């Protein structure tokens, strides 16, 4: 028993759109629309199979040209937001001064825009950090994934700090060493 | 191979408005039984929906009723959604089963004793298990030979994004010298039960 979606979106007056591949809730590959290139969620993925990511941007077009006759004929009418909520895990036990990940994980919101920041110690952090793409969900709200890599230590704290429309203040998620 | 993707058809404050098309291909016993799904979301709502088992589109909402009777009636449009379980489906599967279905990777299973809360003594044994694929994982907690059912508590599957799951199974109890726990950890990617014990 098995499942494979492709799922795509196309968001106004945004004008972003997405398109990628989920097997039972992982990530297969997405396209990268801006270098119109196929990005694979494992490097080794890519050594097994192939994607044209023209067909992609091919699609998001006529996305574009769907949405837009069918806010028309919505009447113009626009989407609810939903906020997300947030937590923050690491991959695996921690140890002190053993490497990990800090894994902010953001769950059930639409539309697809959010901004999320990692923070050390009340400061913004950019260094080694990774992100996924807008991830579906079975009730057609998103996921997402934010990473940073770190050395656990007693001294440092971190948040997760996420913005959405739907919230009316920015969203923190706390972890430190316990 | 090469991947295929599904082509579909054609129909600050400031308002927002979504699309979202899914195209769904769902396995039963590998190849064997196979149905596709091509789905469009507006803003959330199900528009039109095509079901292989049901063999035409078929309006969700109002919104989409235009597009559904109008594809039904197309012959080259209909038949081609009716062919997408072997087009689409079937193609897709075959490239990316190497390294999906065929995924298989090995859990770590650790124990270490824990608290509930700010207490003086460990009243909880953590089994953690992490980095597995797939999700498909069974826990279970032994106190010398008999299963524990009693006074647990599981975070549930945790999806990493990463293909790696992972899970914590807490077991409530304060440690008596003498007695053995034991954590069993049932995983497709072993082929027997993994085991690890903890001793107070
Ligand atoms: C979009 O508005 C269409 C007309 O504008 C309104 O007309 C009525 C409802 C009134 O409120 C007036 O002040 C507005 O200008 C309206 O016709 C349309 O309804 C849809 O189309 C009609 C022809 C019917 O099929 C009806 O069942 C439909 O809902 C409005 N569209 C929607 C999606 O509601
Ligand atoms: C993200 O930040 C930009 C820059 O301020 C802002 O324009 C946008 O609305 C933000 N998106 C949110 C808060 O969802």
């Amino acid at each position: 028993e098995h499942v494979i979606i492709q799922a795509e979106f196309y968001l106004n007056p945004d004008q972003s759109g997405e398109f990628m591949f989920d097997f039972d809730g992982d990530e297969i590959f997405h396209v990268d629309m801006a270098k119109k290139e196929t990005v694979w969620r494992l490097e080794e993925f890519g050594r097994f199979a192939s994607f044209e990511a023209q067909g992609a941007l091919a699609n998001i077009a006529v996305d574009k040209a769907n949405l837009e006759i069918m806010t028309k004929r919505s009447n113009y009418t626009p989407i609810t937001n939903v906020p997300p909520e947030v937590t923050v895990l690491t991959n695996s036990p921690v140890e002190l001064r053993e490497p990990n990940v800090l894994i902010c994980f953001i769950d059930k919101f639409t539309p697809p825009v959010v901004n999320v920041t990692w923070l050390r110690n009340g400061k913004p952090v950019t260094t080694g950090v990774s992100e996924t793409v807008f991830l579906p969900r079975e009730d057609h709200l998103f996921r997402k994934f934010h990473y940073l890599p770190f050395l656990p230590s007693t001294e440092d704290v971190y948040d997760c700090r996420v913005e959405h429309w739907g919230l009316d203040e920015p969203l923190l998620k706390h972890w430190e060493f316990d | 191979g090469w991947i295929s993707l599904w082509k579909g058809f054609s129909f600050d404050t400031r308002p927002r408005f979504l699309w979202q098309p899914k195209r769904e291909c769902h396995f039963f016993n590998g190849t064997e039984r196979v149905r596709f799904l091509d789905r469009y979301f507006y803003n959330q709502e199900e528009s039109v929906r095509f079901d292989s088992d049901v063999g035409e589109f078929r309006a969700v909402t109002e919104l989409g009723r235009p597009d559904a009777e109008y594809w039904n009636s197309q012959k080259d449009i209909l038949e081609q959604a009716r062919a997408a379980v072997d087009t689409y489906c079937r193609h897709n599967y075959g490239v990316v089963e190497s390294f999906t279905v065929q995924r298989r990777v090995q859990p770590k299973v650790t124990v270490y004793p824990s608290k509930t809360q700010p207490l003086q003594h460990h009243n909880l044994l953590v089994c953690s298990v992490s980095g597995f694929y797939p999700g498909s994982i069974e826990v279970r907690w032994f106190l010398n030979g008999q299963e524990e059912k009693a006074g647990m508590v599981s975070t549930g599957l945790i999806q990493n994004g990463d293909w790696t799951f992972q899970t914590l199974v807490m077991l409530e109890t304060v440690p008596r010298s003498g007695e053995v726990y034991t954590c069993q950890v049932e995983h497709p990617s072993v082929t027997s039960p993994l085991t690890v014990e903890w001793r107070a």
